[PDB]
């Protein structure tokens, strides 16, 4: 089993980096709530992503550190299943919000004149509801028995048994990586082509590295957040989780998975020029 | 040679007026007000934020009941707000979206707006059916309407970009009196507490005092260095304040025919868009291009207070009749009430 | 320059009319303004703070 | 009292109705693109108006996107006050007669004033150089000399990047691109990516003007969106 | 009161040196960009030259480029225009026109027919 120290360090690092995520999401939420029309429809998408990350850190994380804490070692299956369902619901909500945000950015950049006609406030609210209902539908299978999650003493966390149901495992892996990565790759590749064309027109490559770096940051942050979890799921289906994979690797995957609540604010609000300006202005005002 | 000698005649008259003013002035208001205690630092907090405008708020006017206010924005909407409950009483679509002025009749039955269409439109808020419609449309100006003020329900006075101020009769729709004498176009006008005479500021850096009844310029005030954007009448009615593009506020006196004070600071270098007085006239409220509204006591040149919270430039500023609060409109499409 | 001479004559007439006005002392006018400001000081809600009970916006 | 509550409920209902109408108006407003048409009376602005009293509003729909172009007719020559209204505009279409060269100096000074205005610092300008045929025939005849008007034109050499029209001789192309480069020098002297100029060579018979305006509007909004995401 | 007085205009032979002085009072001379404008007989006003507030940035129209020089004395609140040689084309009245606003890069409406901040002007005539 996991030693007391390993759990203590995991708990401390998780709680400190998730508190940083909490304060970042709080200031971002203040900025987004400050002006309703700052970002037009996109404001609701960014607020949904922020709210999903906030719900994740506020709900799932305390139970995760409690599982890591030796206070309750032999946790029952029902509690672990409920915790895993909540975690997967929040993760799927984040993934769907990110997909919608990417498809929104592509529409705004590639079709700039027809974007307001294509994307409306009603359609934005409908996409909000669609993302949340899709996340609910994706996290219901473990609740109604399709997926099985149980506590493991050595890793000390409520983790899915991916080998129990390969169908739900491949469904979750697809919804986590395959469709999102394909969508973001296509949208950001055509956006990169548009940015290259604009740079070529402007200069009348060396400085295309700016757009390349931004797109790489977005895609690599998403991959570093979600890919380790799906790789662990695939390995769990193919071979045993316990013998093949050590404990520190499991902890690495766990808090890399939880790092999305830290990277989503920086990636989506901070890299936006207007939102960055407003957060800087309110930070100078506060100080 | 007649033109040259008549220009010399005009030069001599201007020199005579300057000498008469010089002899009139022996003690400035700063010396007299030095002995008086300064006002303490004044802090105003935003009480209401009015949202619903899609473009920059070019102008706003309070109602005489001090509860309602009308605001005009470039999106083509004329919105009447309830300041107490932050509720929209009316939202009037405009034929021309480019409007730069709006006026609220003291009776409250009418609301006027005008802009680049060169037309001043009168809207009836007391229609039998209950829907606001165009009652009368005043088409006599050859420049963009820049300011309009209701003397009463029957007649309105409008300044325009054709360097002309006009006195209109709403019922017949024709201008009874035309005020001329401004070389530059007129940006603002302020009615006195009595509807006898009014003042106007133009782009020639001169403010003119007009008598409504007999329709001529009684006197001219020349202290500013650039276009005068905002002119406000002192509560008493014997003085007025002007805001200019030279980043200063000048207080002019009707009876002394001079400029008493200059409200300026080295830090501020932007133009003054709107200016207004408090109920007692002790405080001078001025909007700025630097997104802030400074507060100046009218007796001393020192600044006491600042109104910050607008992202863009403060286009319009207004103080209620009872002096309860201050409304500031800006180019960020938000109106803020300060008490 | 037919319009120029007419405009200049109008300017001369306006200057003549503006010259023949009665101007009171600047000290008296400043005292008048100070007296009005100090007489209506209490009526000003911005100058003198007002309790939030009868403040409609508070 | 109950009457006060009734009064409050009625005004809340009125506010809700007004807010619904405002939502519809917001959807209508943000979809359409506003354009300011600035030019002289003898520059050929009316020709641009043809293909599509204080201010005139012409509505033309290209590719199912609504464009509202406003041309100021009754305003005075003094324009430092009412030009501030058009600072949230999508683009300013500046029409200049490339044939009349001193009208071009006045046009250059006006373009410089528009470009360096602090309220107009985020507004892009679409530059139309009209009367290309008149300039071409004037240069071919050689009656008036551009060098007399501008000293730099004498030593000016046609850019290799510039694409010349096969029909016209090199000298007319050189004059056209000299005027374009004067305007581009003004445009690029200031402005750190906030706004850009989109010069175009146009004639009275050209029917492509509307497609050109469509394309530069697409370029302006796309560039602004790319800058928003730090991709440009 | 904003007033601008031009001096130094007179009849000169072609190719002769002529200097124009503009005395400005009523405003802070250092805060504003100054211009020179002229109106040929039977023609509208046209821009000639301007100088920035500090004097570092100087521009001329193409006709007089390399032939006219413009200088300002911020201490003396005066604007100078020196005309080394002049063709008989530029026989017009020369006005010193101040830009409408201080601390501003743009100079709007300086050549407008009814510009308020333009001076009275001096007539310069070139004849043989």
């Amino acid at each position: 089993p996991i030693s007391l120290a390993h759990g203590i360090i995991r708990s401390t690092v998780l709680v400190i980096f998730l508190a940083a995520s909490f304060v970042g999401n709080i200031v971002l939420a203040l900025v987004l709530q400050r002006k309703p029309q700052l970002l037009q429809v996109t404001n609701r998408f960014i607020f949904n992503l922020l709210v999903t990350d906030l719900l994740q850190i506020s709900l799932v994380a305390p139970w995760v550190v409690a599982t890591s804490v030796p206070l309750f070692w032999p946790l029952n299956s029902h509690f672990c299943t409920a915790l895993v369902s909540l975690t997967h619901l929040f993760a799927f909500a984040s993934v769907n919000t990110i997909v919608v945000v990417s498809v929104d950015r592509y529409l705004s950049i590639i079709h700039p004149l027809s974007y307001p006609s294509k994307m409306t406030q009603r359609r934005g609210y409908l996409l909000l509801y669609g993302t949340w209902i899709v996340a609910i539908l994706q996290s219901t299978p473990p609740l109604y028995g399709w997926g099985q999650a149980a506590f493991d003493e050595r890793n000390a966390l409520c983790s899915m048994i991916w080998g129990a149901s390969p169908s739900y495992t491949i469904l979750s892996v697809v919804s986590f990586i395959v469709i999102p990565l394909i969508v973001m790759i296509a949208c950001y590749s055509v956006v990169f082509c548009a940015a290259r064309r604009q740079h070529a027109l402007l200069y009348n490559r060396c400085y295309q590295c700016k757009a390349a770096k931004v797109i790489f940051i977005i895609i690599f942050s998403y991959v570093l957040s979600l890919g380790p979890y799906c790789f662990l799921a695939v390995l769990a289906v193919w071979v045993d989780v316990e013998t093949q994979v050590p404990q520190w690797v499991i902890t690495i995957i766990i808090w890399l998975f939880f790092l999305q609540c830290c990277i989503h604010p920086y990636v989506y609000g901070y890299m936006h020029k207007t939102i960055k300006k407003e957060i800087q202005d309110m930070l100078k005002k506060f100080f | 040679s007649e033109l040259d000698q008549l220009r010399q005649e005009a030069e001599q008259l201007k020199n005579q007026i300057r000498d008469a003013r010089k002899a009139c002035a022996d003690a400035t208001l700063s010396q007299i007000t030095n002995n008086i205690d300064p006002v303490g630092r004044i802090q105003m907090r935003t009480r209401r934020t009015l949202r619903g405008h899609l473009a920059k708020i070019y102008a706003m006017h309070w109602g005489t009941d001090s509860r309602l206010l009308v605001s005009a924005s470039q999106d083509g909407k004329l919105i009447i707000w309830d300041s107490y409950t932050t509720n929209k009483v009316h939202a009037i679509p405009l034929r021309s979206s480019w409007v730069m002025t709006c006026a609220y009749a003291p009776s409250g039955n009418y609301v006027a707006c005008g802009g680049l269409d060169n037309i001043c439109s009168i809207y009836n808020l007391k229609t039998r059916e209950g829907n606001v419609r165009v009652s009368r449309e005043l088409a006599g100006h050859t420049g963009y309407l820049s300011c309009c003020r209701f003397l009463d329900d029957n007649q309105i006075v409008t300044s325009s970009g054709d360097t002309t101020c006009a006195l209109w009769d709403i019922e017949t729709g024709q201008q009874t009196t035309t005020f001329t004498g401004h070389t530059g176009d007129v940006m603002s006008l302020s009615l006195a507490p009595d509807t006898r005479l009014f003042v106007s500021g133009a782009c020639d850096a001169s403010a003119k005092l007009w008598d409504v009844r007999e329709g001529m310029c009684r006197q001219t005030f020349t202290g500013h260095e650039s276009d005068i954007n905002a002119i406000c009448f002192f509560p008493n009615g014997n003085a007025f304040a002007t805001g200019s593009d030279d980043a200063t506020c000048r207080l002019f006196d009707l009876r002394a025919d001079q400029e008493l004070m200059t409200y300026s600071h080295d830090n501020i270098i932007c133009g003054i868009t709107s200016v207004s007085f408090s109920k007692s006239g002790r405080l001078l409220l001025a909007g700025y291009d630097d997104f802030n509204c400074n507060v100046w006591d009218a007796l001393k040149a020192d600044r006491a207070g600042v109104l910050a919270g607008h992202d863009n430039r403060v286009s319009c500023l207004g103080v209620t009749d009872d002096g309860m609060a201050v409304a500031t409109g800006s180019w960020d499409s938000f109106l803020k009430i300060w008490n | 320059n037919t319009a120029s001479i007419a405009q200049a004559r109008k300017l001369v007439e306006q200057l003549k009319m503006e010259a023949n006005i009665d101007r009171i002392k600047v000290s008296k006018a400043a005292a008048d303004l100070m007296a009005y400001c100090e007489a209506h000081a209490k009526e000003d809600p911005l100058l003198t703070p007002v309790p939030a009970s009868e403040n409609p916006f508070r | 009292t109950e009457d006060q509550r009734n009064e409050e409920k009625a005004q809340r209902e009125a506010n809700k109705k007004i807010e619904k109408q405002l939502q519809k108006d917001k959807q209508v407003y943000r979809a359409t693109h506003r354009l300011l048409l600035l030019g002289a009376g003898e520059s050929g602005k009316n020709t641009i108006v043809k293909q599509f009293s204080g201010i005139f509003e012409t509505k033309f729909q290209v590719d199912k996107v609504n464009f509202h172009m406003f041309d100021v007719g009754a305003q005075r020559d003094e324009r430092r006050k009412w030009i501030q209204c058009f600072n949230d505009v999508t683009a300013i279409i500046f029409v200049v007669a490339s044939s009349s060269y001193n009208r071009l100096q006045a046009a250059l000074k006006l373009f410089d004033s528009i470009w360096n205005n602090k309220w107009l610092r985020d507004t892009s300008v679409i530059l139309f150089l009209n009367k290309q045929d008149l300039l071409a025939e004037k240069v071919l005849a050689g009656k008036s000399k551009i060098e007399d008007y501008f000293p730099e034109f004498a030593r000016y050499t046609t850019p290799e990047d510039a694409t010349p029209e096969p029909g016209e001789d090199p000298r007319v192309t050189r004059a056209k691109y000299f005027i374009r480069d004067e305007f581009l020098r003004i445009s690029t002297a200031s402005g750190d990516g906030r706004h850009y100029c989109y010069p175009h060579f146009t004639c009275a018979v050209d029917t492509e003007n509307i497609r050109r305006v469509f394309n530069d509007c697409r370029d302006i909004i796309q560039r602004m969106h790319l800058r928003q995401y730090e991709l440009l | 009161q904003v007033q601008l007085q031009e001096s130094g205009g007179g009849l000169v032979q072609p190719g002769g040196s002529l200097r124009l002085s503009c005395a400005a009072s009523g405003f802070t001379f250092s805060n504003y960009k100054m211009n020179w404008v002229r109106q040929a007989p039977g023609k509208g006003l046209e821009w000639v030259s301007d100088i920035s507030q500090s004097g570092a940035s100087i521009s001329y129209t193409g006709s007089v480029k390399g032939r006219f020089t413009i200088s300002r004395d911020n201490a003396k609140n005066t604007l100078y225009l020196q005309m080394n040689s002049l063709k008989p084309e530029d026989t017009a009245v020369y006005y010193c026109a101040r830009c409408p606003a201080p601390f501003t890069r743009d100079c709007f409406d300086v050549t407008s027919t009814t510009y308020a901040y333009r001076g009275q002007g001096t007539q310069v005539t070139v004849s043989s």
